């Protein structure tokens, strides 16, 4: 708060402070360009968006606006903060409560502007040369700025694309090396040397029309594999080979596709990476999958939605993602389920408590 | 980029009567042919004659090495565009002296910009010193021990010293290693 | 306390002791730089953000300020000690008890001021050229300082990438090995040599079309592999190799890669870095990390709010992790409850007082 | 001398990253003579030539026809992984080894000593942290009976230890599954008050 | 780094007079082909003439060796800034004598910062002695064996002796193996 | 370091008349072209000239071997500052005479220290004797066999006995296997 007048103006106060840059540079290229990170991240956004939440303004996000829906919206939100770290969603009311409306505006065409007391004042939208200016100076905001942590800058968040936007380089050159090789590289099966009766000489057309017919007939093809091939005095077959044939940076473009799925988190399991296995038979790939980086990233995206959305309607709202509707954890509720049960010391209505049960 | 030459070297400035001691129109033209032939061979320029280095596109921002390697006293950059209205430019580089890379180091900034189809040329009076009294010896000693061989044998016939033409211009070509990208 | 006179002038009293430096230098190149260390910390500090505190003050924690909510405060506190060493907090406070607001200030912009006696006399938050200058001359202490431990500085704690900063700068370069190798390099599929009738001769621009026209159409690409090639007099293909392939740096960037992961705590399961198994079924690799590196870290900085928001309050309040509500614990939960559930000697009073559930 | 060898070697693929040329290959130029260097004009050429047709991801196998003189030598780089690789990892494992943490934990890379973290964290909280433990806190045992008249006694409690569950359970179950002796006596055998 | 010398060798220095007895203006003009041949292979200056080290950017904070080896009495250090105000400056480092690596070692702080365009340059007598019977006397006679060479042949002609040309000057070559960063 | 000699040979003390009974002006200018050939390939003196090591920094601590030879009475150890106050020491250190390492090995203790900017410098008459009968004659004689090489033939011109030049003062030179650290 106090920080909030001195850090804003060693910013500029009042002008926007735009992206980081480079992000659109990433989006073409690291999730349109390469299949690692493209799926890595239409996985995360496909695993939070199934995720059901629950309410501690459900008909607002089952159903947002006139086009994407309720699994699409949060689709196209996650996969802002996979791309460019910051989750932005305008909400138009003409309602003085509860919007009727949620769109997520792109971050890309999106930059701050910090003004005078620590929290931006504004946002502007800025598509080709003409700005929207969103205003902070009220109570609903009409922005919610959802951010993924970044420790160096101020006002918006790291994309897990920045930290591996080398290895998506190399995945995308290493994949790009062996596309290219396969259309630009001479390999011949070998080579029919004509020196003559000098140190050089050329053969006739009479001749080069014979040649040619003896080889594409007698010599060439599948039919033709092992033809003797008699050589005159001065002809010579000089078979040529190709030497690396498998393998042009094969085992650095696995450790760079390996690379980028520990960046977004993503075990390399479940996208079909080829490596060691670290995790045994996907009940507990896909259950670190949804601890370590879907419900911590849910966790943050809902709970910006509950105060955000709380601005609009007056009770405070709590909006929080339901672990008991998720298949992927149930090897651990299994094991809940068990524990508990086989526990026959305590009472019947005490252990339909311990599992989040009515009591009857 | 083409670096043609503003004028030749009057010939008066050559030493024509102290090749003769060593060993006129065919003396003269003996050490033309073997100033060109050192000159080719190290990329220097060894009478101080003008240039004009016309070229299309800057290499670098803070760059553009001139290959006559000793230089002294960029006359102007002329910044041209393409119907040729050929208004010159004055600031924003620096010639700076180098016998390694004699270079445009710019002033902290990028170099100035060509025009779709104005190609930029600079013009630079390159070499040692107007006089043949002015080079370094070894490279005026190497010109005689060339020129006197075109003298004495006409057609490319048969005949190695310890300090020949070649051990003697060794040490003013050019070593350059990169063959890359930039 | 007595050292506390000597130690404070030796260090220079009543000036600001700037951070230790190239703190910023490893945030840039090492949490933004690659994805092991950018990993390994969100990691941890979503890790500790998602363990429950009890109070043995808990609205101030779950809603902090008008920005980041409870778990993004966390998330953005351990990720300044983890990155620097040090945690700083902010509170403001109207009231003159029980602070409004809590702000994670930033520790690369935070520098101490020692004084007279033994403990700080305030803090610098030097912005740009202005400083603040925090007060510690009284009771409540407005800067709450988590330190990790550091063996020969008195004011800061020591980061996990101070220990690794070679490792990243191993994985940094090695992998910006094959990201150049694969930009500029230069293999080609062969050569075809031209000596020509002397020792040295150029081939004509009548003759160089007509070599490129057969070698572009007749000779290079997928469906040209194998072309006889006729070789005259003076003409030859040499093809070249390419004899490193695979593995530039490869079980030097992954041995880096391993002891990134081996400073911050994060077993090398869980990231997904390619290593002989440590750990056997995740089971156990998430055990270890809530156990070695979470829990340990998450005590120190709930202890540490325990005490600092305590002299707000009048009283002492105490406020560490409940590991009890933490999924990673229940391989060893359910040993407990199997060990005196089926100890059938004692009786079921005395065996709901050993689990923590109130006999009934 | 185990951290001295831990951090050069570390070092050593650090410097080596940033001091150290390799090419992919080298254009000799020989020339008509024994030696000759290429004009600038044929210099400017030759790397317009390279750095648009040649280098790359995308131009990885073009000809390079070679006139007379050129040639194309390609250059190798013959210890590529592995520099100090497997004296790194035994230096770092004879560290663990002093302050006495098994390389399971740490996650140090070696052949298995222990099986399944049950014991690697068993032993650990018994060589090398409870023996350490119950040398400070009977320090502070008997420097702290100094202040207070009455000696004091100060040392570690095994039972609020998670890593000794594997020794607690199949302590439980010796005595449990002992039918023989009675309840009140198998309470005693705990640390258990009899009732 | 350009290092073009201040003054020439007079001529009246060199030993014409004993170059004659070893076998005017034909013998001189073949001591300094081979002098000049021989600095050139040895990175020397033998006759202790002025120098003008002209560098854009120092390369060290401690050092920037200078080429020309046998050094005595930098003369100055002039700072030059862009417009030529030409401002000297007078202390801050030392000139350290030595054959092998002849360096300004600076005075414990980093050495005279260079304006902005403004080209440091240090003007220095490098070299053996004044006059001739100063010099070592086996890169004295490494002189005489190769002007004696150019003088008896005139065009790069064919023809080693124990101790010649090269095994003379292969002591004062200036023994290198960095061809590092720093 | 330097070392630079203090006083040249007279040549008086130059056996010019026993190398013209072997074979005065040009005798004289190459017994000294081949007794300098000889020292430079073997690191010797054979006159017992004076010299003046003049040095920055010591080597080692009970160390800095001497380059010359053979050595006897270091004169001084003159222990300089920047301002050139010439503060002599006479205690601390001894000279070791040794043909293979010539040293000065200290007294148990650390040698002599050097302020910021005084370079310390050692006096010493290194040699074998003050005449030209006091040598090792193997070393004379191959000073002898090379001096009337120079005499024999000008320039570098073409022609291995058993004991020649090279086999004579293969036994004098420094045998060294030290390229490392200290």
């Amino acid at each position: 708060s106090v920080t909030g007048r001195i850090v804003a103006m060693a910013s500029g106060a009042g002008r926007p402070v735009w992206g980081p840059r480079d992000t659109v540079s990433l989006m073409r290229t690291g999730f349109a360009g390469n299949p690692v990170g493209f799926r890595s991240v239409k996985l995360i956004a496909e695993a939070t968006a199934a995720v059901p939440l629950i309410c501690q303004v459900l008909d607002l996000l089952r159903r947002p606006n006139a086009g994407q829906g309720r699994a699409e919206l949060f689709e196209a939100l996650i996969g802002q903060i996979l791309l460019s770290g910051n989750g932005y969603l305008e909400a138009v009311c003409p309602e003085p409560g509860v919007p009727r409306e949620l769109h997520v505006l792109r971050s890309d065409r999106m930059a701050v502007v910090p003004g005078a007391d620590g929290w931006p004042v504004g946002y502007d939208y800025t598509v080709g040369g003409r700005k929207h200016r969103f205003d902070m100076t009220g109570h609903p905001d009409p922005i919610c700025h959802i951010k993924s942590f970044h420790p160096t800058d101020d006002h918006y968040g790291l994309s897990p694309m920045q930290a591996a936007a080398v290895a998506l380089d190399v995945h995308n050159a290493a994949s790009a090396w062996s596309k290219a090789l396969l259309d630009n590289a001479a390999r011949p099966s070998g080579a029919i040397i004509y020196k003559g009766a000098d140190g050089q000489g050329v053969l006739a057309p009479e001749q080069y029309e014979r040649l040619i017919f003896e080889m594409e007939t007698h010599h060439q093809g599948a039919r033709n594999a092992g033809r003797p091939m008699l050589l005159e005095g001065g002809l010579d077959w000089k078979p040529m080979g190709f030497s690396p044939s498998d393998m042009e940076f094969h085992e650095t473009k696995a450790a760079a596709a390996r690379e980028i799925a520990l960046a977004f988190g993503v075990p390399p399991m479940l996208i079909g990476i080829p490596g060691d296995a670290t995790y045994a038979n996907y009940a507990e790939a896909n259950r670190a999958f949804y601890r370590l980086t879907v419900l911590p990233l849910l966790t943050r995206v809902s709970a910006a939605l509950a105060w955000w959305l709380s601005g609009y309607l007056g009770a405070q709202i709590e909006l929080k993602p339901d672990l008991d509707q998720v298949p992927a954890l149930a090897v651990e509720r299994d094991q809940l389920w068990a524990r508990i049960g086989a526990a026959g010391f305590l009472s019947n209505s005490e252990k339909r408590v311990l599992l989040g049960l009515p009591p009857t | 980029m083409m670096l043609n030459e503003v004028t030749a070297v009057p010939g008066t400035a050559l030493p024509v009567a102290e090749f003769r001691d060593h060993l006129d129109a065919a003396l003269l033209s003996y050490l033309r042919a073997a100033i060109a032939a050192i000159e080719g061979r190290t990329a220097k320029a060894l009478i101080s004659r003008g240039f004009r280095l016309a070229l299309t596109a800057w290499r670098w921002g803070d760059m553009q090495t001139l290959p006559i390697a000793p230089v002294a006293t960029v006359t102007a950059l002329r910044l041209v565009d393409a119907a040729g209205v050929e208004t010159p430019v004055a600031a924003g580089w620096r010639l700076v002296p180098d016998m390694a890379r004699p270079r445009i180091e710019a002033l902290g900034a990028m170099l100035p910009m060509i025009p779709t189809g104005g190609r930029v040329e600079i013009d630079f009076t390159a070499g040692f010193g107007a006089s043949w009294s002015a080079l370094p010896v070894d490279l005026a000693q190497a010109v005689f021990l060339l020129a006197a061989q075109y003298y004495e044998l006409r057609h490319d016939g048969a005949a190695a010293m310890p300090f020949g033409v070649m051990a003697l211009i060794e040490r003013w070509r050019t070593v350059r290693v990169l063959g890359g990208r930039p």
